[PDB]
């Protein structure tokens, strides 16, 4: 699974069986890191026009 | 693939199937990979 974003602690109580997460876009919006099973957020890196 | 979902819940009631709401999640899935059309329950007796 690729993609761009800051990777950032987060408080979302994860089920055993769920490891990632999606948002209405289908993007993935939080990860759960293999080797060491924590949950990691996936915060798209900031952006806005010019 | 069989799927196991599973739920755990501590009931009350004497004698028919309790009216609420409880999502099952997901036990195991196993890679069985055979045909299924007939399934059976098992049950314990009890001898004295
Ligand atoms: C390796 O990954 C498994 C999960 O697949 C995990 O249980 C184990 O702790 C990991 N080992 C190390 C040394 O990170």
């Amino acid at each position: 699974l690729t993609g761009t974003g800051v990777l950032t602690e987060s408080n979302k109580k994860f089920l055993p069986f769920q490891q990632f997460g999606r948002d209405i876009a289908d993007t993935t919006d939080a990860v759960r890191d293999p080797q060491t099973l924590e949950i990691l957020d996936i915060t798209p890196c900031s952006f806005g026009g010019v | 693939y069989f799927k196991i979902y599973s739920k755990h819940t501590p009931i009350n009631l004497v004698r028919d199937l309790p009216q609420g709401f409880s999502a099952l999640e997901p036990l195991v899935d196993l890679p069985i990979g055979i045909n299924i059309t007939r399934f059976q329950t098992l049950l314990a007796l009890h001898r004295s």
